[PDB]
């Protein structure tokens, strides 16, 4: 068939557009990193990033994990279940990207303003490494479902050369597009007039 | 640092400077690291001192 | 007809009492985000301008105009979400949508309540003209109930005590 994969072209885009309409721009997580991003550099300067949604934010975490690994190396002194409260909520937030959980960090360590608050960004950066990566995995899976259908709708242009067949490809020979595909979907009643004239 | 004192630190300082206020300011120049920690156990206790 | 306009004043006032008795997914999520990020909302609408495609805005003004007249049934344009990844700009766009919608709800609330007061006031003119009609005993009690501008609890209690007025209109108009 052809209108199966034409429907699923609309299905994933409307299925995606909705997720993107619903992006979980985490205020609670951002508020708590921003508090703790302020607080560790008080300790560091004495020696006793932004858009938590950026694609570039995943290597921003990857550097800033190492920015904390370089500061945890200078202060090498922490419970096993604490590391389990860390990693178990991380894997769930990678599977439950809509609902992200906050943990009142289990506090076994030094009462210095580093080792408490560094332990917070021990958890608040693995959570940022959880939410930001796993959003990209599901989104690229959404974009790969659409780009597979893009090859399937190249094959729509491979049909009988009607004009709206050529209009179908000329609206669909582009990679993903939040704004373009969605607006594009609305102006394809020609394609409902195309395919009924194609395969009746 | 830890236990309502942390640790005490004693000094003997020679100085050309005789004035008091210009003297304590250059110790704040010197002992800002304690002044890091003069806030930390000030925020740890709202009511302790 | 007088029983038609008395049936009209029953219907407008039960409409007004059902309306003034009667939004939690509006007010709660606005207030909780305002603390993190209706006279409160407009200044916060002024604040959000201090703190994006063309279509998105075309839907934005569309649902605001539509739900202002479709007051009961409000559409949830979600959020189109073609904006930047930062939690704060999508939040600032989604909250302007809630500030533009709740202010549209607020203007609709003022227009509906004022018209419900107006149409009962226009019927109150006809009912003192019902007092002006021929000479019946409950016609005199008709005005004495209804020479008072439109209020919530008072005229609602009067409707149960205008059981005399239906025996009026049978005896007056048959």
């Amino acid at each position: 068939r052809e209108t199966q994969l034409y429907n699923e072209m609309v299905l994933w885009l409307r299925y995606h557009e909705k997720l993107t309409a619903r992006r979980p721009g985490h205020l609670p997580l951002l508020t708590r990193i921003r508090q703790d991003y302020d607080k560790l550099f008080g300790f560091v300067a004495a020696r006793p990033d932004d858009a938590v949604y950026g694609d570039d934010y995943v290597p921003r975490v990857d550097v800033f994990l190492r920015g904390l690994e370089d500061l945890a190396r200078c202060l090498c002194a922490m419970r096993a279940e604490e590391v389990n409260r860390l990693m178990d909520n991380v894997r769930d937030a990678a599977e439950r990207v809509l609902v992200y959980e906050v943990l009142d960090v289990r506090d076994p360590l030094n009462e210095d303003p580093s080792v408490l608050v560094h332990n917070r960004l021990v958890y608040l950066c693995r959570l940022a490494y959880a939410i930001s990566k796993s959003w990209q995995t599901l989104s690229h899976m959404c974009l790969d479902r659409i780009n597979s259908l893009r090859r399937r709708l190249i094959l729509a242009f491979h049909d009988r050369p009607a004009f709206a067949r050529v209009y179908a490809r000329n609206a669909l020979e582009r990679p993903v597009d939040g704004t373009t595909a969605y607006n594009l979907l609305r102006r394809l009643e020609e394609d409902f007039l195309l395919f009924r004239n194609a395969l009746r | 640092n830890s236990d309502r004192q942390g640790r005490p630190s004693a000094f003997v300082v020679v100085s050309r400077i005789t004035h008091r206020h210009t003297l304590i300011n250059v110790l704040r120049y010197r002992f800002r690291v304690s002044r890091f920690h003069f806030l930390n156990n000030s925020i740890s206790g709202y009511g302790p001192s």
